[PDB]
Order: structure tokens, then C-alpha cells, then sequence
């Protein structure tokens, strides 16, 4: 499938090298961790790489299934 | 400039 890129590109669903069956969305805090909360860099992924302390990651293998929640204005 | 979790469009600041 594809999987959109928040952490490389601008955003963008292309289609992601032999090793990652799926897609995925991770988020943790950018460079001050501000009160706006973490960020939200999905990508692609061999499973759901999440792992022990705040590395919050997930998956998608739907079509275009890594478009987290943000485009809205308060 | 991000794809935070509170608007997607780059933005300056």
C-alpha cells in the first residue's frame, strides 16, 4: 500500500521500500515539546513499531489510511 | 511549520 510522510516530505502518500508491510503514526513532541501538543509523523513501517516510554506509535494498512486529525481551525 | 496535531497547512508561527 501507501503511506503519507510527515517526518521526511511535507505530506505526501507514496508508495514505501521493501521492508515495511504497513504504514504508521507516531508522535512524541518536536524540538520544545510546546503546549500544542506532540506532532503527528506517520510513515511507513515493517508492524506497529510502537515501544516503552512516550514513543506513541500506530499503524495503518488502509488506503491513505495515515491522515492524522489536524486540518480544522479551532 | 508542522503537521501537528492542531492544523496540517505549514505554518510560520
Amino acid at each position: 500500500i501507501v503511506c503519507h510522510t510527515t517526518a521526511t516530505s511535507p505530506i505526501s502518500a507514496v508508495t514505501c521500500p521493501p521492508g515495511e508491510n504497513l504504514c504508521y503514526r507516531k508522535m512524541w513532541c518536536d524540538a520544545f515539546c510546546s503546549s500544542r501538543g506532540k506532532v503527528v509523523e506517520l510513515g511507513c513501517a515493517a508492524t506497529c513499531p510502537s515501544k516503552k516510554p512516550y514513543e506513541e506509535v500506530t499503524c495503518c494498512s488502509t488506503d491513505k489510511c495515515n491522515p492524522h486529525p489536524k486540518q480544522r481551525p479551532g | 511549520m508542522r503537521y501537528y496535531e492542531s492544523s496540517l497547512k505549514s505554518y510560520p508561527d
